[PDB]
DNA sequence: GGAGGCCAAGATCTCAATTTCGTACAAGAAATC
DNA sequence: CCCTTCGGGAGGTGCATCCCGGTCTCGCTTGGCCTCC
């Protein structure tokens, strides 16, 4: 419970983001802040706490927190990039000094890496490496200002694995008007069925954690938006 | 030779940190007095409630409101927190040629 | 618990390299950029997270020790488990989905799949990446070219017996040959890539085919060399790694923290610090770091960090600030209840 | 089994240089830097790393001693597996991947090839860059002119006979003519590397080849000399290289190092002492250095690492601090136990 | 005689090439060790 | 206590190299075969 007003926040992509089907809500991002700065992973409590940082629509159930959206400058535009996480299984790590590899002869039976489960997995995920990260919401400056800065979150997936979607130069600037949930009845983020927005359908839970809950049927944005920065800077 | 000299003191005093690398501490806390003496300067604008100061940085250097990637953008923090809306909205002298591009 | 997050910068003291398969390309080794190549690149939070999982595997590698017998009480299923997470003998605690807070007993008993998770369960380490501070911070180091030993050394033939020192003639010769020939190949292929170009799509289905047919003759021509299947005369390709003294800015943070988990964290750290390399190239010394880590946590409820100490790794020791680390890693090494096997 | 980081410094006792190809552009000759155009040039990890090889290898060659005549027992394919890690015969035992103590018995019976790695099988020791220490210690030395020896002292002109007298004067008149035929030639084609500028995709591919058949006239042009096809008198491009007295900060590390391997390193340290050269340009001396290392331990687990001691290699000696580094050099030389020949 | 492990075989293919450069000053007070 | 001197003339040319030589891989299962329990 506290006085909110609507922000939009610019921060600079370090590193690319990884979209997973839906577009990345700042209030998933907040949600994620809030759990590492409150010390608990319990659903209800960080909800409860984010809605005294975030708006939180009542009436339609979701928070105002428009979904990722990416600024392009005129320099650097929206890539296609992969983020590859792969297992490197170094000699030290195939090694007796760290295991008792089965026997045969005094010979030790190799790790088959090629496949099986134990195999080298080379996961390739798709990514979107765009100069400037923006999202929309209606809530407190300060307390947004300093869970992005210092919460250990990124935009997009498994920011804590993989390092994706990592952002710094966090910056706030205040909007004339709400363009967190509605913009010329075009969702700017997960929104129910039943609310009249027009957008893509599919499923998810409106509120975050988006892994946890029934998957109801939602409107969402694009998950590829891009704006130029300057049409962002704007206000 | 403050950069070369405070090697020298890292140097002996066993901390590895190659030249360039002290380069670029002593840049960065140059900038930073940079900034402070800035900010002095623009502190010099407005000393009652009721004083109206029309800044004109003329550097082509200070960083364009759209310019969020700009090399001195530490230098945004010149302007007070609270007058940062009209730095977003400031009349430019001679901005950078900017477009309608369709890839937005 | 508490929520640690280890704000620090990464100055590096032999060139930061790193192998991605999409950064490197044709063109050249180039480091993850994240865009175009005016872009900055970024040193994985992925190679500094595995890096740090290893440390962290090796150490309690190094706190269980070893059996009666000398061999690791691990094995490859454990191993496995501890090192990257998969399940391979499919023997694990397949939690349910929708709780976010389970696996509390294995979290209590295995620290090192705490921090870092297991498929099924989520880690508590995510490890930022090395961003750079700077503008012109990186650099194409490595390159130069494996000379052959016995042109540059002269001394060196007075070793090598006279029917050995026809087989050098003889090595010389053919790889000569055989590298006016890979580069007329290759005259074609390129001078076919040119010709892509102007591609009508009559000529495209058999022009791919072309060039291909064109590598495996270059393929042929490696394998017709009988005294050396390559070249010794490469000029070595350059890598491209962050400078000397690069300032990189580096965020990690283990999320809720026992004291036990945290302390094995920082041993980790400080095991590390044994061998602060990050990245490869390990033969040119690439990835030797010195790294100040400000351990800030959250004060419980308000929104403001802490500061609880610094992690000061350098080449003349590790420097642990703050009695309240120091007691994470003494509860680590104390709580000897984990039980790291399955 | 430890992992000894020599920290130390590289001072330079005549110029240090190095031609990397990735470097050296048409500009002219720079050497490598560290990370940009305006960076201070680093000496390659690479040129170290195998000038100390090489060192390595002669080691293991006089260890492992000098047949009657002086020829080592190792064949061609050895001295390649020792001193380049490339194996030409292909018999050398690639470590499928997953491949539990990958090298183990290679690296116990093969302590070079433990240091220096080879393909698939890691190198523990890592030769570092040599940063220099304080701005400036670089400069464009060598340089000059090659002179036509007879236009600078006439006394060397009584030795010739008259007919060659004549082949001088011939070679003189021919160098003129070519000179100012392939300046007129360089004239138009530095005309085409100023439009070049004005890099239309297409315009610069025809200006790009319309440079190479310059280049092929200016070849036509000097294959056509009878006398001499290069041009005796030339000024002498000068190369990059850092200061004589320059202070290089050098960080090797050999991780894992058994106490022979170690002593095998030192003793690489001690043989390159006898030619403490680095890197080229060694007709004018380049490369001769003194550096000074302090070798540190540290048990993984321990907060400070424990100093073994000190090499310190001089023009007068090299001499060696910390019992422990000679313990090292006396294991390495008092084991039998290395089969260098290929398996 | 069954159970581990090493090694060869299996269909064609999908794509894109940067071209170095920071920063250029003033003075507050003084019983200084 | 005096009183610090004017000026003069600043190059001419050469020649700017040749050449190497640019890698293996591998992210999967599967059975055939070869040795051990």
């Amino acid at each position: 419970m506290l006085n909110f007003k609507p922000y939009r926040v610019i921060m600079s992509s370090l590193t690319p983001v990884v979209i997973s089907g839906i577009a990345p809500s700042l209030d998933g991002i907040l949600y994620e802040a809030l759990s590492q700065a409150i010390p608990s992973n319990e659903p209800g409590v960080v909800l409860a706490r984010l809605k005294e940082i975030l708006l939180f629509n009542d009436e339609l159930g979701v928070f105002h927190a428009s979904s990722l959206r990416f600024g392009i400058t005129p320099e650097q535009g929206i890539g296609a990039t992969t983020s590859m996480r792969c297992d490197y299984l170094s000699p030290e790590k195939l090694s007796t000094a760290m295991f008792s590899p089965r026997t045969r002869r005094g010979l030790f039976t190799r790790v088959l890496l090629t496949g099986g489960p134990t195999k080298r997995r080379m996961t390739t995920r798709p990514a979107y490496s765009a100069p400037y990260l923006t999202f929309d919401f209606v809530g407190s400056s300060e307390a947004v200002e300093i869970l992005l800065n210092h919460a250990h979150v990124g935009v997009g997936y498994d920011y804590f694995s993989a390092a994706n979607g990592e952002f710094n130069n966090v910056t706030i600037l205040p909007l004339d008007i709400d363009t967190s949930i509605s913009n010329e009845g075009m969702a700017l983020r997960p929104v129910p069925v039943n609310s009249g927005l027009n957008g893509i359908k599919g499923v998810s839970p409106l509120i975050p954690p988006y892994f946890v809950g029934e998957k109801l049927n939602i409107v969402h944005p694009a998950p590829v938006r891009t704006q130029l920065i300057s049409s962002l800077l704007r206000g | 030779m403050k950069a070369e000299s405070l090697y020298g003191y890292l140097k002996e005093r066993g901390y590895s940190r190659t030249f360039e690398a002290v380069n670029r501490n002593i840049y960065l806390e140059n900038l930073r007095k940079v900034i402070r003496k800035a900010k002095q300067s623009v502190g010099r604008g407005i000393r009652s409630e009721n004083d109206t100061v029309r800044i004109i940085i003329l550097d082509p250097r200070f960083p364009e409101p759209t310019d969020l990637s700009s090399k001195h953008r530490s230098l945004e923090h010149i302007i007070p927190v609270r007058f940062r809306r009209e730095y977003r909205s400031c009349e430019i002298l001679s901005p950078a040629y900017f477009e309608e591009d369709i890839q937005c | 618990m508490r929520t640690l997050n280890f704000n620090g910068k990464i100055s590096t003291l032999e060139p930061l390299t790193v192998t991605v398969k999409n950064a490197v390309s044709t063109s050249g080794h180039r480091l993850p950029r994240n865009g175009g190549f005016n872009a900055a690149p970024y040193f994985p939070g992925t190679s500094i997270r595995g890096t740090l999982r290893h440390a962290a595997h090796k150490v309690i590698v190094d706190r269980v020790g070893l059996n009666a017998d000398g061999k690791s009480p691990f094995d490859l299923a454990e191993h496995f488990m501890l090192a990257q997470g998969v399940d391979i003998n499919g023997e694990a605690e397949t939690f349910a989905p929708g709780e976010i807070n389970a696996g509390a007993e294995l979290r209590s008993k295995n620290p090192l799949i705490s921090l870092f998770g297991r498929w099924g369960l989520s880690g508590k380490v995510g490890i930022g990446n090395a961003i750079p501070d700077g503008d012109n911070q990186w650099g194409m180091f490595g390159g130069g070219a494996r000379s052959i030993m016995f042109q540059r050394d002269e001394s060196l033939m007075e070793f090598l017996e006279t029917d050995q020192v026809d087989r050098l003639e003889r090595l010389l010769e053919e790889q000569a040959e055989a590298s006016v020939d890979i580069s007329q190949i290759k005259t074609e292929q390129d001078a076919l890539k040119k010709a892509m170009k102007s591609a009508d799509k009559d000529t495209k289905a058999e022009l791919q085919i072309k060039v291909r047919e064109l590598d495996e003759k270059i393929q042929a021509r490696k394998d017709q060399k009988q005294e050396s299947r390559e070249s010794i005369r490469r000029p070595i390709d350059p890598y491209e790694a962050f400078i000397t003294g690069a300032e990189l800015s580096h965020r990690m943070s283990i999320k809720n923290a026992t004291d036990e988990e945290a302390g094995l964290f920082i041993s980790a750290l400080i095991r590390f610090a044994a061998e602060p390399r990050f990245g490869g190239h390990a033969n040119h010394n690439c990835g030797l770091v010195e790294a100040h880590w400000t351990v800030t946590t959250w004060k419980p409820g308000e929104l403001v960090p802490v500061t609880l100490g610094e992690i000061v790794i350098t080449p003349n020791g590790v420097e642990i600030t703050g009695d309240e680390l120091f007691a994470m890693v003494k509860a680590f090494n104390e709580n000897q209840s984990f039980d790291f096997t399955a």
